[PDB]
């Protein structure tokens, strides 16, 4: 609801609560009521925070080291991590993006999410509900959220505190990852760091150069 | 305070008094803050002109380059001495001052501390205490404070507090006049100045040049001044 | 009704001057359209002219000093230092067309009855508030935030504060009209106003012709620029 967002923001920060200069809590840009917009915005914020904090940890890990499994060193020797991503095989990037899309279409589907006992976030579900992976006859050893258990005995208040902590952590980590990408692309952007370097090509581009693909890889005429 | 000085009275040549209460409170707070900042600036300028260079910068201060604190101090008074610091140092100092100003202007902390209307309105000059409950909860307990960090003013009468506030206002006005005169004497002018007082960087209200992003402005050469 | 409101508004604009209508324009029936509609049209024209004059004054200062937004966009074609009349001389011709088209879109939204009845109010020539821009709850696709108050800074002010704001808006608009035409008069005839003599250079083109010096056909677009 509209009143719940100010309470959640005050729980996240008591000094500054309900900070929306752009408002955005009344723009019904889906035409499905005010609650649907609030649920979409909360889910987008939480997803962006999770992805951004995981990307920050991954950039910190892969900016210095690699994984010794199967010739994963020539790709790690491609300067910046974004150039390493652009230097990965086409099948690798395709399967990674399709894997993430499979997780997204599993989470958003409001019949598997109904098997977990909740609903879609635009229809009253909680913001961020990647559910248990028990829907098909293919026995999975571990699920997505809490893979090696260790969270069954958690309390409701502890869950709410952890949710607020994760929201604030992603709130910081989105700006952190954006600053890392900006310093990678345009030097002198991040004034508190001068160590990260090398170009990223186009940072918002999954396919580049060696990616052949069925046409439409017109990397010519780029922008800033 | 109607008049601390009995031979002066209410001096309002521009008619700024007899206005809305918010404007009067803002003017009083601006006077108090300008006086305090000018007294601190005059003390710091006198200390820098005398020579108080810190025996410091043992690794990590320059940032891989070779820039010692005494090297920054060996340029003058407020002048090329203040204008020779690195861009990160000036930016972080201005950011810390802005964080202090935004904490002072925060109405939630003022209302929790028992103060009055914000933007330094009711009870002007009051800096909220940065400790205890509903403030700075995430680590950073702040063992020191902003005002009375050593408890030097634990007990004071309200009449003594009002007298000290009037003395602070008068001393801050005198220190603002003295700081403006000292900047002028650095630039020349005034009565017979002497005492060297070095040269002047830019003109009086010098800023933090030699930066990047918005500092490519050669416009500071004219505009009369 | 409308005339008495004009008398009152002129009183609070300047109590010394008051109602100053030498050329009797508050009595001419323009399109055979009564008194109140004519008064509403005149007030709306005055307020629109004043707002455009204020925005043009600030934009003239920004262009003459040099205040380019950034890269890639239409500021790349305009030379570094050209004076304000020449920044509407080197932007692309399609950029001028689309700027004037968006201004016309805003005018059409301002007088569309469907946009205006969504807020419960009528035309300024039919008993509305002159100079009022409507909200955007009639578009077809939802707009993030409206034009008058883009953020919610307003809407808590008293109606008396709104009336004082309207009076200040009208007075500042008239003064900005005078200032902007002082700029334009110095740019054409030397020594028109005394203070700006030698500050603003001379211009040769026509100020009333939007597309007499047509801009270049430069297509500033990358990534998918299939339209040549
Ligand atoms: C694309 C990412 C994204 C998205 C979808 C949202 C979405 C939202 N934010 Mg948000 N926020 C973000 C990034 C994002 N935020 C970042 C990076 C910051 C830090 C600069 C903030 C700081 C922030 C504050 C301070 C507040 C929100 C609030 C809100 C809500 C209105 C809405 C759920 C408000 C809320 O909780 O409701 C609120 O008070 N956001
Ligand atoms: C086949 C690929 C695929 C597909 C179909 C989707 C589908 C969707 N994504 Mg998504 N996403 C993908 C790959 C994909 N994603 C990848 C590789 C990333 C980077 C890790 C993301 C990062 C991402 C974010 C950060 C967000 C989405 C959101 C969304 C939803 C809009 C929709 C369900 C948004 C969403 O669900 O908001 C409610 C949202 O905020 N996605
Ligand atoms: C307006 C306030 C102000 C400002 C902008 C500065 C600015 C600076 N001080 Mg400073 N200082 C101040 C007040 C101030 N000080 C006060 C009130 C004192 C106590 C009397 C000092 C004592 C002080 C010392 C002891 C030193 C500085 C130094 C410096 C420089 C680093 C920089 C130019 C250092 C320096 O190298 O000076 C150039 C240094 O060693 N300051
Ligand atoms: C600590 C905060 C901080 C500070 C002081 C600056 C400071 C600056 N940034 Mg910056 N920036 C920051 C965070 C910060 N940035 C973050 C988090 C991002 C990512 C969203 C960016 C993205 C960014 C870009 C994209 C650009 C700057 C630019 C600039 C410079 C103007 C200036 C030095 C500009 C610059 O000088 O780059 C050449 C510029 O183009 N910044
Ligand atoms: C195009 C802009 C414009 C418009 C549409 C209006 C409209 C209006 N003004 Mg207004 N005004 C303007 C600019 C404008 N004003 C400027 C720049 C000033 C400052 C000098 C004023 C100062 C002013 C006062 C003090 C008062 C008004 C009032 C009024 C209202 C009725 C009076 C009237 O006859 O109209 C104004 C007349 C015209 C706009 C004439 C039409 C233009 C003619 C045809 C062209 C003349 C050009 C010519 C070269 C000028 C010679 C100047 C010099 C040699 C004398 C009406 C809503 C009255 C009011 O408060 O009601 C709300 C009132 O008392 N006006
Ligand atoms: C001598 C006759 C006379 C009289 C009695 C008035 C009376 C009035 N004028 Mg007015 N005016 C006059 C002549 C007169 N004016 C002339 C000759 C001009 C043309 C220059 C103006 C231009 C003018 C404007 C543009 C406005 C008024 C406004 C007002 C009203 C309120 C202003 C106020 O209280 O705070 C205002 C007092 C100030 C000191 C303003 C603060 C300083 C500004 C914001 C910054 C400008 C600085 C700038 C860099 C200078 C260059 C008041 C009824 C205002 C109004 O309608 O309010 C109801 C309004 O917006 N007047
Ligand atoms: C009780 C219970 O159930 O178990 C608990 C504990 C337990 C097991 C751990 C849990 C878990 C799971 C996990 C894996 C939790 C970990 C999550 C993770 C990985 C969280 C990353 C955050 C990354 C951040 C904040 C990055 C900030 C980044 C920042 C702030 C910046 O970069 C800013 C900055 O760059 C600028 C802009 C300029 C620079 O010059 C300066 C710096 C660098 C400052 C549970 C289940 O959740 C809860
Ligand atoms: C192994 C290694 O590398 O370790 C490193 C660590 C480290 C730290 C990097 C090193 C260093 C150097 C150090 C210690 C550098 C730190 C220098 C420091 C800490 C400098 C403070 C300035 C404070 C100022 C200017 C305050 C002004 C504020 C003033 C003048 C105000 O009046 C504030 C005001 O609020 C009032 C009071 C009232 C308000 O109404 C109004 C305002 C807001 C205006 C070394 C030596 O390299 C070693
Ligand atoms: C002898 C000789 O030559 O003398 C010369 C001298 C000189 C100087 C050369 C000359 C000139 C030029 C002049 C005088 C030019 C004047 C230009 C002028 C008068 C320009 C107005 C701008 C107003 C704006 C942009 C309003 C913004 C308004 C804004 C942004 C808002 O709406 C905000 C706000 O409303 C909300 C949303 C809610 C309110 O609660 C609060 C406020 C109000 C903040 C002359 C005329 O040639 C004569
Ligand atoms: C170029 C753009 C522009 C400029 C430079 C400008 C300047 C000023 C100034 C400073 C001089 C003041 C003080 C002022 C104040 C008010 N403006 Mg203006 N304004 C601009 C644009 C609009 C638009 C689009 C609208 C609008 C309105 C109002 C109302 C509401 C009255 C009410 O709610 O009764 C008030 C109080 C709205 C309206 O209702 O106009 C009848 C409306 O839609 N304004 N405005
Ligand atoms: C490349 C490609 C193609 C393509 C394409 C596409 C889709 C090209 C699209 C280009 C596009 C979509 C260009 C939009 C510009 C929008 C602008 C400038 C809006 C400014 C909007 C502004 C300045 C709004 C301002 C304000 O709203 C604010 C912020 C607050 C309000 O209160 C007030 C107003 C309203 C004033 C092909 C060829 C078709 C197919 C091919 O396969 C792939």
């Amino acid at each position: 609801a509209m009143s719940a967002l100010p309470e959640l923001s005050k729980k996240l920060n008591p000094v500054l609560g309900y900070w929306d200069p752009l408002n955005l809590a009344e723009l019904n840009f889906w035409g499905a009521g005010d609650d649907a917009t609030v649920g979409f915005l909360r889910h987008a914020e939480i997803k962006h925070g999770r992805v951004a904090m995981a990307a920050f940890v991954g950039y910190c890990v892969q900016s210095n080291v690699h994984f010794p499994w199967a010739p994963f060193n020539s790709i790690p020797t491609n300067i910046a991590p974004a150039e390493q991503w652009a230097q990965l095989p086409e099948a690798a990037k395709w399967q990674i993006i399709l894997f993430v899309g499979f997780l997204e279409v599993y989470s958003e589907h409001s019949f598997i999410l109904e098997k977990y006992g909740q609903k879609h976030y635009m229809k009253g579900g909680k913001p961020g509900f990647f559910p248990d992976f028990d829907t098909m006859v293919h026995p999975v050893p571990l699920n997505l959220w809490d893979p090696l258990k260790a969270y069954k005995g958690a309390s409701a208040e502890r869950k709410a505190d952890g949710l607020l902590k994760e929201v604030n952590n992603g709130r910081l980590a989105m700006i952190g990852i954006m600053g890392f990408c900006a310093e990678a692309r345009v030097p002198g952007a991040v004034p508190a760091l001068s160590n990260i370097a090398h170009y990223a090509g186009d940072p918002m581009a999954p396919f580049a150069a060696n990616f052949h693909l069925p046409g439409f890889a017109s990397x010519x005429x780029x922008x800033x | 305070a109607k008049k601390l000085n009995p031979t002066v009275g209410l001096w309002d040549p521009l008619g700024i008094a007899e206005t809305s209460p918010e404007t009067i409170g803002w003017f009083r707070h601006a006077e108090i803050k300008h006086g305090r900042v000018a007294m601190a600036a005059f003390v710091g300028y006198c200390v820098q002109s005398n020579g108080i260079h810190f025996p410091w910068n043992i690794q990590g201060w320059q940032g891989t380059p070779v820039v010692s604190f005494a090297d920054i101090a060996a340029a003058g008074g407020p002048a090329d001495q203040w204008d020779a610091l690195s861009t990160p140092a000036k930016l972080q100092i201005l950011g810390v001052i802005g964080f202090l100003e935004m904490w002072s202007e925060t109405s939630v902390v003022l209302k929790a501390d028992g103060q009055e209307h914000y933007v330094r309105g009711g009870k002007p000059g009051y800096f909220p205490k940065l400790s205890r409950s509903d403030e700075m909860a995430f680590p950073h307990p702040v063992p020191l404070n902003l005002w009375d960090p050593f408890g030097f003013t634990s007990k004071m009468t309200p009449e003594r507090k009002e007298k000290a506030l009037l003395a602070e206002v008068n001393n801050g006005r005198l220190a603002m006049i003295g700081i403006f005169g000292m900047i002028s004497a650095s630039k020349g002018l005034q009565v017979p100045g002497l005492d060297t007082v070095g040269i002047k960087p830019y003109a009086g209200e010098v800023m933090a040049p030699f930066a990047a992003g918005d500092a490519s402005l050669p416009f500071v050469s004219g505009m009369l001044e | 009704s409308a005339k008495a409101d004009l008398e009152a508004f002129a009183k609070e604009c300047n109590p010394v001057v008051g109602y100053w209508d030498p050329l009797g324009l508050a009595d001419l029936p323009l399109w055979g359209q009564d008194q109140d509609a004519v008064i509403g049209w005149l007030r709306h024209s005055e307020i629109k002219h004043g707002r455009i004059a204020m925005a043009g004054f600030v934009g003239y200062i920004a262009h003459a000093n040099g205040f380019r937004f950034g890269g890639i966009g239409p500021q790349n074609v305009v030379p570094e230092g050209a004076s304000a009349p020449e920044v509407w001389d080197s932007i692309p011709f399609l950029a001028k067309l689309q700027i004037i088209g968006a201004i016309g879109v805003l005018e059409h939204i301002s007088e569309d009855k469907n946009f205006l009845a969504a807020d419960g109010m009528k035309h300024y020539m039919r008993g509305g508030k002159p100079g009022y821009f409507p909200t955007f709850s009639a578009n077809v696709h939802p707009m993030p935030l409206n034009l008058f108050d883009p953020f919610k800074w307003s809407k808590n002010a008293s109606p008396e504060k709104k009336a004082k704001g309207l009076v200040t808006e009208t007075n500042n608009g008239r003064l900005a009209m005078l200032g902007l035409f002082g700029f334009l008069s110095e740019s054409k005839i030397p020594g028109s106003v005394p203070a700006l003599s030698g500050i603003i250079p001379s211009y040769d083109g026509d100020y009333m012709q939007p597309f007499l010096p047509t801009g270049p056909d430069t297509s500033l677009w990358t990534i998918g620029n299939l339209w040549a």
